[PDB]
């Protein structure tokens, strides 16, 4: 579960980065 | 010479407007990034047009004395900054992301 | 009198006609939005468009037949893509 | 229940123009941030001194980044390699 | 940032059994496939065995297979079988002639 | 048993068609002693309240702005027709109470005046406006529209 808990942080955390520059337009 | 590099980081913009003529219709004025030798490249010609209304016959002396200038804060390329970059902020929105 | 005063705003909004959005006073360009995925989900400008210039009732089932068969086409090629996904994912 | 609908046979299974996810460049969000920065709290605020700092970085070399993220799509390799084996097909 | 959209991350219920997979973004994406409204069978009166022609003059239970505007919906949206399908939209127009539509 | 003519809200309706664009802005009048008036009934009351007479205030089309043929169908000329109605709404101090919007057709200058709107051209006419929608006429049958042309 910690393997996967792992690689699932890095992408939750680049998918409210995009969202972040996506949504100020 | 680290005078020079602070001076021509300060004056030149980090990104530029461009227009695109993606289309039949109008084209688009969409930001675009500079990296730092397109940087160095527009801040550098507008300190040559700056040295060029000076009085020395020599460039090299108009060009020190430009450079002097810029080193101790005044200089009138920093308005050409402000309006590439007031153009930019304006035409956020027509940046693509993809 | 105060009757017909007091019952007037469920009256007013009772006979809605659902072509309308309460505009979000924050963002007032997604309540555009909004309004225009119902225009979409009703085909309210393709109906407009389609009513424009008078089609002969022959014309008019020709064309129902060939959209009907070209929908349909699509979910039978939409299926087969997933069995290839699918078959792909097994190693098949 | 949920009506399958089966394909008659087909020359080929090919997708016109395969979807493919390009990640944005990490540049240019950064520029799009650096310039709503500018846009709340004014141009050259030392509270976007971070974002200038960073946009300097990712553009000093190539104004786009090391962008190596191209792919393309090989559901046309399956599809055409898989569609014999699953389109169900009767007998010769 | 202490906070994650809704969309990135799932709510195991409680008393369910639950694998490593679960955690990870391919749950969410899968979730989100294979989402379909499979539980409007038990909710749906259509899909239970009544007659819809039995309720011609019950416009609330008739306006849930119509759009914001009125429009029946098509069979391929309501899931209904030809014949209720068929029988569901004689009521609604029967319904609107009625004046309660 | 006064007249009593009071303004409720605005409507800005707005017509756009394939080669111009109209836009009105009227205000919903409501004659706020009616309810005191001799001889009425609890349905005229109610009916009086369901559809409130509407006085037009302002009226504009992309000639009024010195577009000419062709040009008055275009995307630019609903942009300006309707920065123009925005300025007309605030130099004639009719933004003071609610508006609503109501768009009519999908030509050229349906996007533009919601561009108008939704930017710097229409930032204070915006923050009024309480209800959008959408009121394009559509025939059930109908009259017999003219034959498809043969270009
Ligand atoms: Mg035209
Ligand atoms: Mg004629």
């Amino acid at each position: 579960e910690q393997e996967v808990l792992d690689v699932w942080e890095k992408k939750v955390v680049e998918e409210t980065e995009l969202m972040a520059a996506r949504t100020s337009n | 010479i680290q005078a020079l590099e602070k001076s021509l980081d300060e004056l030149a913009p980090l990104m530029m407007t461009k227009t695109f003529n993606t289309g039949v219709a109008k084209a688009s004025v969409i930001p675009v990034p500079l990296n730092k030798r397109q940087r160095n490249r527009i801040a550098w010609n507008w300190i040559v047009q700056s040295a060029n209304q000076r009085v020395s016959s020599d460039f090299a002396v108009r060009l020190g004395e430009e450079l002097t200038a810029i080193a101790k804060g005044t200089s009138s390329a920093f308005e050409k900054r402000d309006q590439i970059h007031k153009t930019a902020i304006a035409h956020r929105a027509y940046i693509q992301l993809k | 009198a105060e009757i017909a005063r007091s019952s007037v705003e469920n009256a007013q909004m009772r006979f809605n006609s659902g072509k309308s959005i309460i505009v979000n006073k924050n963002n007032p360009a997604e309540s555009f939005k909004r309004l225009n995925r119902i225009m979409f989900e009703n085909n309210i400008p393709g109906d407009k468009r389609s009513q424009r210039f008078y089609m002969k009732p022959g014309k008019v089932a020709e064309l129902k037949r060939s959209q009907r068969h070209r929908k349909e086409f699509m979910m039978g090629f939409k299926r087969l893509i997933e069995i290839v996904k699918d078959a792909k994912r097994k190693g098949y | 229940k949920p009506p399958v609908y089966r394909l008659p046979p087909l020359p080929r299974l090919k997708v016109k123009k395969p979807i493919i996810r390009q990640e944005a460049n990490k540049c240019l969000v950064l520029m799009s941030n650096l310039l709503q920065c500018w846009s709340s709290y004014g141009h050259m605020s030392p509270k976007c001194a971070g974002l200038v700092t960073e946009l300097k970085s990712c553009t000093s070399e190539s104004a786009l980044g090391k962008r190596n993220n191209v792919q393309k799509s090989n559901i046309n390799y399956h599809a055409a390699r898989l569609y014999d084996r699953i389109n169900g097909k009767p007998h010769d | 940032t202490k906070k994650i959209d809704q969309s990135l991350s799932k709510k195991l219920p409680k008393g369910t059994i639950y694998d490593p997979f679960d955690f990870s973004m391919g749950r969410i994406h899968l979730d989100r496939k294979y989402q379909a409204n499979k539980n409007s069978n038990r909710n749906d009166i259509m899909k239970s065995g009544a007659n819809p022609l039995e309720f011609y003059a019950r416009p609330r239970i008739l306006s849930r297979y119509v759009t914001s505007t009125g429009r029946i919906q098509h069979r391929d949206i309501t899931g209904l079988s030809a014949k209720n399908q068929r029988r569901l939209s004689k009521a609604i127009r029967r319904c609107q002639a009625i004046g309660l539509m | 048993y006064k007249p009593k003519e009071e303004v409720v809200k605005y409507i800005l309706h707005g017509k756009f068609t394939k080669n111009n664009t109209h836009l009105t802005f009227s205000s919903v009048v409501e004659d706020k002693n009616f309810h005191k008036n001799k001889g009425l009934t609890y349905n005229d009351t109610m009916l009086y309240y369901l559809n409130l007479p509407q006085k037009v205030k302002i009226s504009l089309s992309t000639g009024c702005l010195g577009f000419r043929k062709a040009a008055r169908g275009e995307y630019e000329a609903a942009f300006q027709t309707s920065g123009r109605m925005f300025e007309l709404i605030k130099e004639k101090n009719m933004l003071n109470k609610d508006i609503e919007v109501v768009m009519d057709d999908f030509g050229k200058g349906r996007a533009a005046f919601i561009s108008a709107l939704v930017g710097k051209e229409g930032a204070s006419v915006v923050k009024k406006v309480v209800k959008i929608s959408d009121a394009t006429k559509l025939k059930f049958g109908g009259v017999r529209s003219p034959k498809m042309r043969r270009l």
